[PDB]
């Protein structure tokens, strides 16, 4: 989820950095290919009526939708004062999809350009 | 230029080579019996007759060997769980070796009867052409069959000379090879009454002898001789195929429904014992009787035999299986190690809750805990949002009486959910799955495989009756037709 | 009767779609297509009927003793409906989630009070009437409409609750639910 | 002494298809 949700940044006008929330890629009600999932789900591999043990703790009922955090840095490149608009470059680092806690997250680095209008 | 599907017709008109090929099929069957017995003995675990009997390990010929009297082995172990002091020559290995040596002897006899095909015995004394007097042959071989049937019924199974057959209690807890007294009353036709098996094999056998003495003395009438195509071997083939597929249907039905001849200590429980709660009712009746004696719940459940509880498990249901879920029942579900006990679920109010058991039809079944009055009081909901009968919401705790977990109470919702899911399958057992790398899907017991195989054979042989009999009746036109 | 005869060229009995029902101390009209139901999610339920097609559409009447002399003793109608927060089910899920739209943090279900009021009766009886919309993270049937009618008489609180899926509510179940709510009369 | 009514009321929730329930059902 490329996101900048609730990015509370600080710093100078040349470059200000901060952290932002990274919600779970999959919602709780999302069902895995076998029907498992938080909220609405199975919490069990019903396709194996003799295998629901601790060997599959991570896949069963460990649908951890805990939000993560990401770091971002923004640099202002140009400002139009009369229009009151600003634009510049940004660089962000945020974890990948954890697949509801199945496998560890991978770090994603995203560079790009941003625009905005003031007041 | 015979097509590949007509080659074995070369011996249609050759009695000697017909004898040879039938000898070869007999030798192959005997060799298969011996080899299958050897393989089963090699891969069989005799240590634990409870929770790991023959029908759990996929044994197929061991049930029949045990049924007819062979119980011990030269390895020092008995199928009943005792010690083999003197298994004798009629152990499992003895039976395997005997059927194998018989297979070899039949192979040699097949070779001989094949080389010397042109025997004068097969020549018609008057015309000089090769011919077989099929009515007389049927009379002779039927007289032999009836003699053997009467001998098996009267001496074997009754124990007058033989060892008897496998007789068990109604709940399959204490069964063994015992002599059987014949049942000459109406109860001799009770399918589950063992006493019918001797009496029948006596009386029927006697009739066979008399029937032989008729179909060996009295020649068939001309109208019946030409009507039934007597004198053509293919007519005999058609009738025999019909009779054999009839018998296959009968044996498949009698094993799927269970009878005195297919005990559950050798083939496993039937699906109709799970459907009708045959063991569950008995277990609860014993528990209630013990409670009425003043015992606590823990003692009452500790008094329950583990084998009886093991029967009350849906994993042993023969109808919980797959066509390509191959191998032993231990290959799908782990090897049973012990009985956890009986799980009693109770809400925070104190109202006793019972888990709805999985019907035989359902591969997967939702977990529901039901009041004594058939009112749903709890469940493991599929939609945890705004749930109504959740485990946490109702506060369900599970107490185990007897077994490994005796007097242990679990209140955390995760454990209670796990144990309710396990209890929907019947009695809860511990399984060791690392040994055989069990995948976790139920297999089918040997009675299920037997019924499937012999039912498919029964259908195919009905088609055989149709085909070979049509060829019999239409022999003149099956070389072609002269227009109208 | 066996010799009663058929209804050839006859007339229907009733086509209103509602059938009367007499309770312990209450009268009601139930939809004809709705079947009686056995399950009692709350031990104090004394009546329950459910739709034949969609079991989400149902209603139940709860009769339980109350210490309050009258329904007004509970206080304001909003306070009263806040008292009975468990009738909207329970969120068994207990995981930290923020990836659900329109819901507060760590919540998968939400109830919105569309409106409350007070009704009258032929004998001047006062009834608390409530309309709620419950939405879930999976959005099952686009939410559920709950109609509640509560009264206190002879030391007992009678509470009728009608539940209908929004999908069913849009295509004509609103008429049945409103009829059930209107017909609820207690002594 | 076994309470047959309680026995039937125990088998019915776990398994309504039990032969305990169906036997002499019209009598109930
Ligand atoms: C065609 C079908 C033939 C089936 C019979 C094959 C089994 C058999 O017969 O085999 C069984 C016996 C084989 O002799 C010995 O028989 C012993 C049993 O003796 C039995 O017989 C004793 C008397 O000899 C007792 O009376 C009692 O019935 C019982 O102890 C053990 O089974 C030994 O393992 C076995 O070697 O046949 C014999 O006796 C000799 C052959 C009898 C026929
Ligand atoms: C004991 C029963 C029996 C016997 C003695 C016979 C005998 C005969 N059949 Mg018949 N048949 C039977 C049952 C039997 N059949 C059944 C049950 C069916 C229904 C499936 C048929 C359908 C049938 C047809 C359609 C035809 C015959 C034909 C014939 C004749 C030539 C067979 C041949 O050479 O094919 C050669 C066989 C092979 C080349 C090998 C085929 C390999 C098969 C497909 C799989 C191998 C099976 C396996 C190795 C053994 C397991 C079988 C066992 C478990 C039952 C022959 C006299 C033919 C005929 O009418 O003659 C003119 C012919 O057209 N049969
Ligand atoms: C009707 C006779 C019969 C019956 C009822 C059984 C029954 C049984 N056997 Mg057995 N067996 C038999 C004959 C029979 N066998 C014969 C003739 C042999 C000699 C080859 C064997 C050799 C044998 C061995 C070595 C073993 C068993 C085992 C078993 C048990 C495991 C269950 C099973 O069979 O897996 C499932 C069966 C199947 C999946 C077969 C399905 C039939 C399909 C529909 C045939 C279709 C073939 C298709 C047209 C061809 C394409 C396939 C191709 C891609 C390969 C079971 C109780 C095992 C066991 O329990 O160990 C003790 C074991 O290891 N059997
Ligand atoms: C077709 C009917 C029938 C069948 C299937 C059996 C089967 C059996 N009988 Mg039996 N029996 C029968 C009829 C039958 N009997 C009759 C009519 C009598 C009265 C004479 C007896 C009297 C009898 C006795 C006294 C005993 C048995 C025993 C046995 C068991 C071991 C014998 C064995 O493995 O033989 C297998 C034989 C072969 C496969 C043939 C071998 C061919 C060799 C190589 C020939 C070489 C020359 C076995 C399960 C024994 C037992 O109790 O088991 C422990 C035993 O003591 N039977
Ligand atoms: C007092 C003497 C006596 C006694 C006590 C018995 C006792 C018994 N006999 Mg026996 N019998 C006797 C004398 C006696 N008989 C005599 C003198 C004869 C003449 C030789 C017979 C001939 C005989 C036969 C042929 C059979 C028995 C069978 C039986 C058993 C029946 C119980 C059972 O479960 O099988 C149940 C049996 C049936 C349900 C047979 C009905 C099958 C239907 C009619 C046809 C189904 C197949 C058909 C092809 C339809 C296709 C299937 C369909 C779904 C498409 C029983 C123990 C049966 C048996 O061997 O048990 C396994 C058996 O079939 N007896
Ligand atoms: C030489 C004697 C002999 C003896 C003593 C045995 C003994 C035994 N055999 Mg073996 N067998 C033999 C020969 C013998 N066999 C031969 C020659 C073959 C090659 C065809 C085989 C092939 C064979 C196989 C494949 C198997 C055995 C098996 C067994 C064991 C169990 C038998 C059983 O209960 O099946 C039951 C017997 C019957 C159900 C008989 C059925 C009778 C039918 C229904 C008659 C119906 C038609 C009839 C003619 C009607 C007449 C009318 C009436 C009025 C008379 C047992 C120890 C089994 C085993 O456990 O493996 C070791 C096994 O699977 N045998
Ligand atoms: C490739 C050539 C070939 C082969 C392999 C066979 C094989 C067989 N034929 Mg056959 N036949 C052939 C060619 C062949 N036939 C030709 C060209 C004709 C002329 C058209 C015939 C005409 C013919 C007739 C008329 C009959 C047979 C029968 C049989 C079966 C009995 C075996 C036997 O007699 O030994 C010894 C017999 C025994 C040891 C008794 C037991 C026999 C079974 C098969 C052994 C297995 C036991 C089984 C697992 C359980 C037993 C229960 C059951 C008997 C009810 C057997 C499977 C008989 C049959 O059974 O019909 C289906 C029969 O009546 N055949
Ligand atoms: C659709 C099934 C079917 C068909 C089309 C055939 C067709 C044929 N059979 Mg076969 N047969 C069958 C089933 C069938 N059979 C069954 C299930 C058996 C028992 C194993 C037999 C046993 C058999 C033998 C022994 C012979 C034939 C023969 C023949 C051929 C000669 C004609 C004949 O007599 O037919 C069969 C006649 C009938 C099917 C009449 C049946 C009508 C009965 C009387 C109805 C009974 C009603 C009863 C009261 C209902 C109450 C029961 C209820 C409570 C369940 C022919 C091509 C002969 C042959 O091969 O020619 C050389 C022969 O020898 N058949
Ligand atoms: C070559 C062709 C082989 C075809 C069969 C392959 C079976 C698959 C396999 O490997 O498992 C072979 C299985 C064993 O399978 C093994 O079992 C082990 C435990 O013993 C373990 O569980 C292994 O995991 C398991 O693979 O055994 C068999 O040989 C099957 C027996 C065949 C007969 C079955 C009953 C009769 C069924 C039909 C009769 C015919 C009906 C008419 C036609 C339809
Ligand atoms: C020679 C001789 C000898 C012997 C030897 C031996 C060692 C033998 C054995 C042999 C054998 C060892 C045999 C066996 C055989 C086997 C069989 C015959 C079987 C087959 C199989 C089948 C036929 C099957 C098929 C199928 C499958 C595969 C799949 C599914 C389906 C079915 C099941 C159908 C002696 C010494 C005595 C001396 C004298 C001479």
């Amino acid at each position: 989820l490329f996101t900048i949700k609730e990015f509370d940044g600080k710093g100078t006008l040349d470059s200000f950095s901060g952290d932002f929330l990274v919600p779970s890629y999959r919602g709780s009600t999302f069902l895995d290919p076998k029907g498992r999932g938080g909220a609405t789900g199975y919490d069990n591999a019903i396709a194996l009526p003799a295998k629901a043990d601790a060997d599959e703790i991570q896949r069963l009922n460990n649908k951890s939708y805990t939000p993560g955090k990401g770091s971002a840095v923004f640099s202002v490149a140009k400002v139009d004062t009369e229009t009151g608009e600003i634009a510049g470059v940004f660089e962000s680092i945020q974890p990948s999809d954890t697949e509801m806690g199945a496998h560890p997250a991978k770090d994603i680095k995203i560079t790009g350009l941003w625009y905005g209008q003031l007041t | 230029g015979l097509p590949w599907y007509r080659v074995h017709t070369v011996v249609i008109n050759d009695p000697g080579r017909l004898i040879s090929v039938h000898l070869m099929h007999t030798a192959l069957v005997a060799g298969w019996a011996g080899a299958m017995t050897l393989f089963e003995i090699a891969v069989f675990d005799p240590s634990d007759p409870v929770l790991n009997p023959m029908w759990r390990q996929g044994m197929f010929v061991l049930p029949f060997l045990t049924r007819l009297g062979v119980t011990q082995s030269w390895g020092g172990w008995t199928i009943s769980g005792e010690t083999s002091s003197n298994p004798g020559i009629w152990s499992y290995e003895g039976a395997a070796a005997s059927h194998i040596v018989l297979s070899g002897l039949l192979f040699l006899a097949s070779v001989w009867h094949w080389v010397y095909w042109d025997l004068e015995l097969f020549r018609d004394p008057r015309t000089g052409k090769t011919a077989l007097d099929l009515p007389k042959i049927f009379g002779i071989h039927l007289f032999l069959a009836g003699l053997l049937c009467f001998g098996f019924g009267a001496f074997h199974v009754t124990g007058v000379f033989g060892p008897g057959i496998w007789v068990s209690d109604p709940y399959g807890l204490t069964g063994s090879v015992q002599p059987v007294a014949p049942s000459w009353g109406a109860e001799g036709f009770d399918p589950y009454n063992p006493g019918g098996v001797p009496a029948h094999h006596i009386a029927a056998g006697i009739l066979g002898v008399l029937a032989g003495l008729f179909h060996l003395c009295v020649r068939p009438s001309i109208r019946l001789y030409f009507g039934l195509s007597m004198g053509s071997i293919e007519s005999v083939l058609s009738s025999s195929i019909a009779a054999v597929f009839w018998a296959a249907f009968v044996v498949a039905g009698t094993m799927w429904y269970g009878s005195a001849a297919t005990p559950i200590e050798l083939f496993g429980p039937t699906r109709y014992q799970w459907d009708q709660g045959f063991f569950q009712q008995e277990i609860q009746k014993r528990v209630a009787q013990s409670t009425s004696e003043g015992l606590s719940v823990s003692e009452a459940w500790a008094k329950i035999p583990e084998k009886l509880a093991f029967y009350d498990y849906i994993g042993n249901n023969p109808a919980k299986g797959g066509l390509f879920r191959t191998g032993a029942m231990n290959s799908g579900d782990g090897i049973a190690v012990g009985w956890l006990g009986h799980a009693s679920f109770k809400d925070q109010e104190g109202r006793e809750l019972f888990v709805r058991r999985m019907p035989t039809f359902f591969e997967t079944f939702p977990v529901v805990l039901i009041d004594k009055d058939g009112v749903v009081r709890a469940d493991v909901p599929f939609r945890k949002a705004e749930s109504k009968y959740s485990i946490e919401q109702v506060g369900v705790s599970v107490t185990f009486y007897g077994g490994e977990l005796n007097g242990l109470t679990f209140t955390d919702p995760s454990t209670v959910k796990k144990y309710a899911r396990k209890a929907q399958l019947g009695e809860i057992f511990e399984f060791d799955r690392s040994t055989l790398q069990s995948d976790g899907v139920f297999r089918s017991s040997p009675r299920g495989w037997f019924t499937f195989g012999h039912l498919s054979f029964a259908l195919l042989f009905f088609f055989g009756h149709i085909w070979h009999g049509s060829r019999t009746i239409f022999r003149d036109v099956f070389a072609g037709i002269d227009e109208d | 009767a066996y010799g009663e005869g058929a209804n050839v060229f006859g007339r229907v009995t009733n086509k209103s779609g509602f059938v009367p029902y007499a309770g312990d101390s209450f009268a009601l009209l139930l939809p004809s297509k709705w079947n009686p139901s056995d399950q009692k999610e709350v031990e104090s339920i004394v009546l329950r009927y459910e739709d034949n097609f969609d079991a989400v559409n149902n209603l139940y009447v709860v009769e339980d003793k109350s210490d309050k002399s009258s329904i007004e003793a509970y206080g304001t109608p909003e306070e009263f409906i806040s008292q009975f927060g468990y009738l909207l089910g329970k969120q068994a899920w207990a995981g930290q989630t923020v990836s659900e739209g329109g819901f507060d943090a760590n919540r998968v279900s939400n109830a919105a009070l569309l409106g409350v009021a007070t009704e009258k009766d032929k004998k001047g009886k006062t009834y608390y009437k409530f309309e709620i919309l419950t939405r879930t993270a999976d959005g099952n049937e686009g939410g559920r409409h709950q109609l509640v009618k509560a009264t206190v008489s002879n030391g007992k609180l009678y509470l009728l609750k009608v539940q209908a899926g929004d999908k069913r509510w849009f295509k004509g179940t609103d008429k049945e639910c409103l009829g059930v709510l209107d017909s609820f009369t207690v002594v | 002494r076994v309470r047959t009514v309680l026995d039937m009321d125990r088998k019915d929730p776990a398994k309504e298809e039990t032969v305990k329930e169906l036997r002499k059902d019209i009598n109930n």
